[PDB]
């Protein structure tokens, strides 16, 4: 999915949800969000969507 | 080795002229092993995804 | 303060049975 060869849909119902402001004059890679987000899963419950 | 084996055969061997008896014996011990009662236990649902 | 109570102890521990490590150590990645 990061590199640009697939596309994923997550079918969620409702869901929390979570959000950041950053500034637009800085370049970055929003990666490591998705990648922290990812590592907190567990067949128990999700953490808010970032 | 449960009869006609105790100061007869040596430890490593098994006696082939008794084998149905020792056979049976030992079928006796596996299912008066399992006389019981299946008791119930406490009973639950899961929250888990699976 | 909220209102909240603990789960049933039953529940809690098959649910702690069930939790796969999120993250694992595999060599390949391609």
């Amino acid at each position: 999915v990061k590199a640009g060869r697939t596309r994923v849909l997550v079918e969620l119902g409702h869901y929390v949800y979570t959000l950041h402001y950053y500034d637009p004059q800085i370049s970055l890679d929003e990666a490591p969000i998705l990648e922290e987000w990812l590592s907190k899963i567990n067949p128990a419950g999700i953490p808010p969507v970032p | 080795k449960t009869v006609l084996s105790r100061g007869y055969i040596d430890n490593a061997q098994f006696n082939p002229l008794a084998l149905r008896s020792n056979v049976l014996l030992m079928l006796l011990q596996f299912t008066l092993s399992n006389l019981k009662i299946n008791k119930s236990s406490t009973f639950t649902s899961d929250v888990t995804t699976i | 303060d909220i209102i909240t109570r603990p789960t049933s102890d039953s529940i809690a521990a098959v649910a702690n049975a069930t939790k796969p490590a999120a993250v694992v150590s595999d060599p390949q990645s391609m």
